């Protein structure tokens, strides 16, 4: 309960072979660079990555550089989004008739 | 050190000179910033509904009493010029594209 | 007896005796802060002496570089329209998170100076090497007002009554500030609309009452310090975390004390003695002031000490966060800590650090 | 110092001097904003609303009875061209996208 | 109560509460140099002499 | 904490990897207050704290020399010593530490 009224979601479960990581986490000093330089890269990468499907993905990563942009809740609308198509779907139909 | 021989001969004695005073400057900012911190906790309860209405003209955003000097939900930090110039720049671009 | 449900309350007579045996420590610094600061400014042993036929000028150098300093760190902080910022942890925030940054940042911008505040801030920082930081908060009160009136109830409902409800109504909605300036009787016969149906209309009668004080003032408050008034626990090496006890002195005057409705006892202080003449006392602002008074009983000057610290108030060997208060002979106040964190209202910072100990060095130490 | 020996090693002199000014200008400024405020609190009610009207030729605003010199609506501060430059500059570009 | 007293010679000639919508002394003190805990601040040449 | 290198004692024949150091010994200072306030500990009555007076050699090296005179007289409050020991040892007679 401790750790959920701080991180506002769902409790992860423990693994109880390792609790200092070792096994799971890499732990090291953040700078500001290598924030920049994080941020770069998923901007140009999602900006020329292709035609891949799972739009889901694109709207993951966009949800990353909002939060690490430091505004949490655009980042969780964005990725929360869910798109609906139109009523053109009519205009397949009706050709294929 | 060096008062004008070359352009970058001249660049590193000011760069000394300011990291050293970042120091300096970071444990008053840090003092700073505990005030800050102590007079939220105060404005939590001393302070009416009624008169954080009449200064920010929205309905009133309930208080948790878990915490007051927030510690769990607020980032505090010195604003600056630059910092401002910053986010403006990465909203329009941003937004733009 | 001022708490006669605390077991074991202090006395007058411990309070004082902790009060000496930290001065034989303080004083140490209080006198190297002051041998630092005659040089700077060229006075007492920091005058050369020299035989007469002789030069006497001395170029000062550490106020020569203190001068050079103060604006560059002072800038920082008020090179911006506002000092603070704050942002949310948790997308759950950015309502509460707007609304306390924007709350803050006004007190700041209007109710305190900010400008004297970040310059002695910073000026006591660099020729002193320590800053002491007092939080209050001040809230004055009791000026009542009269003349209410009464308005009898009405069932007469129109067209007119329809559309202004509903203005006043969509006012209250979307912007709360301004619904209270609406007339009072469209006000109370737009919540009988809703209390019934609309042919509520509320017309007056009038009458008269006495009541309802004003809050003249509401706020916080932050005032720097003396280094000469403030006496801190000396065992807390350096964390002020861990430090018990911290004394305070400083003046003020009956009709001030009267007007802070937070004091007892206030008939037994016998305003003709102090005189402002004591050793610990008040170090006034200069020497010249220290004969000045005003001889009114109402504007008369007085020396307060006031305690925060902990204590073992009962006997279980707990301790609890108290404040104690008191003049000449008199205790005045008594009560735990009222702040919603119970700590001591004061922050201490250290301009250059030394091996475990609270008190910085001066900018200027070195340059003797 | 350094009265022409490399063009940025007159910069830094100037630069300091500036910022030496700068804390002077600033005291003398806020002692400004204080008497605008007074003559603003003053103005509130010794003023009659024909003559705002003579001035500003539009319909006469209310004025609230709980402050008078602003502390809660109103922001004061020194003009100078070069905000009001950045102000319009603003203003064209963001209306032009 | 914030009072305001003007007389001239030995007549006393005004005596009321502050009549300004801000009940305060209708003065403002700003100081040059800063000196601590003073109001009065120092010259700009006061150590060139 | 970070310690002060005056009060503590490591093991010697470690050479250097403090992970096959077999004991290290730290002394600081406390209060009875303190000590029950922390409930880690046993036989807290039979203390005596009428008794050290912080004088001691190998006592807690005070933050300077005029505190050593410090005192509160207050039997809760009181100024302790305090040693801890940490480190392997053969509880049970296997020869297992």
């Amino acid at each position: 309960v401790e750790v959920v009224r701080i991180t506002n979601e769902h409790f992860v479960d423990i693994r109880r072979d390792d609790l200092a990581g070792n096994f799971d986490l890499k732990l090291d000093i953040s700078t500001a660079e290598e924030d920049n330089a994080k941020v770069n890269d998923l901007t140009f990468m999602l900006q020329t990555m292709g035609p891949n499907m799972d739009p889901m993905m694109a709207q993951q990563i966009m949800g990353q550089i909002m939060e690490l942009k430091k505004m949490p809740d655009f980042a969780k609308r964005i990725r929360e989004f869910q798109p609906q198509p139109d009523p053109i779907a009519q205009q397949k139909a009706q050709l294929e008739l | 050190a060096a008062l004008g021989d070359t352009a970058t001969a001249v660049r590193g004695a000011l760069d000394a000179a300011s990291k050293r005073e970042l120091g300096i400057l970071r444990r008053l900012s840090a003092g700073i910033i505990e005030i800050g911190r102590k007079i939220i906790a105060m404005n939590a309860e001393f302070l009416d509904d009624v008169e954080v209405v009449r200064i920010t003209n929205e309905h009133f955003v309930d208080i948790r009493r878990d915490d007051l000097a927030g510690n769990f939900d607020l980032k505090l930090d010195i604003s600056t010029a630059e910092e401002d110039n910053a986010k403006v720049n990465d909203l329009t671009f941003m937004l733009q594209t | 007896r001022l708490q006669p449900e605390w077991s074991n309350a202090p006395s007058l007579a411990q309070l004082k005796q902790d009060y000496q045996e930290a001065k034989q420590v303080t004083d140490e610094k209080i006198t190297q802060i002051n041998r630092w600061l005659d040089y700077m400014h060229v006075r007492g042993e920091g005058k050369p002496k020299t035989e007469k036929g002789k030069s006497a000028v001395q170029p000062p150098t550490i106020r020569k570089q203190a001068e050079w300093r103060y604006s560059s760190l002072s800038e920082p902080f008020l090179s911006s329209p506002n000092i603070f910022e704050v942002n949310p942890v948790t997308w759950e925030d950015a309502e509460s998170a707007r609304q306390n940054g924007l709350v803050l940042n006004q007190q700041f911008n209007t109710k305190l100076n900010k400008q004297r505040f970040i310059d002695e801030y910073v000026r006591a920082g660099v020729d002193e090497g320590t800053i002491i930081v007092k939080v209050g908060w001040n809230y004055q009160s009791r000026t009542v007002k009269e003349q209410v009136v009464t308005y009898e109830m009405m069932p007469d409902s129109s067209e007119e009554l329809a559309q202004i409800y509903q203005t006043a109504a969509q006012i209250r909605e979307e912007s709360p500030s301004e619904y209270p300036e609406i007339p009072e009787d469209v006000r109370l016969g737009l919540e009988e609309t809703e209390a019934n149906g609309i042919q509520v209309r509320a017309v007056p009668v009038g009458s008269e009452e006495e009541e309802r004080e004003e809050t003249v003032e509401n706020h916080p408050t932050v005032q720097v310090c003396d280094y000469n008034n403030i006496v801190i626990d000396p065992s807390c090496g350096s964390d002020f975390s861990k430090a018990k006890f911290l004394i305070e002195t400083f003046e003020s005057s009956y009709a001030e004390l009267k007007a802070d409705g937070r004091y007892k006892n206030l008939d037994k202080i016998q305003v003709e003695g102090q005189n402002l003449l004591s050793e610990p006392d008040y170090t006034g602002p200069s020497e010249g002031v220290r004969n000045f008074d005003f001889q009114d009983k109402s504007r008369k000057r007085l020396v307060v000490h006031e305690y925060w610290g902990y204590y073992d108030i009962h006997g279980d060997g707990v301790l609890h966060p108290i404040v104690a208060t008191w003049v000449g002979a008199v205790m005045i106040r008594m009560e735990e800590n009222p702040f919603p964190d119970k700590k001591i209202p004061y922050v201490v910072v250290s301009y250059i650090p030394r091996k475990r100990d609270l008190y910085g060095e001066s900018d200027g130490a070195l340059l003797i």
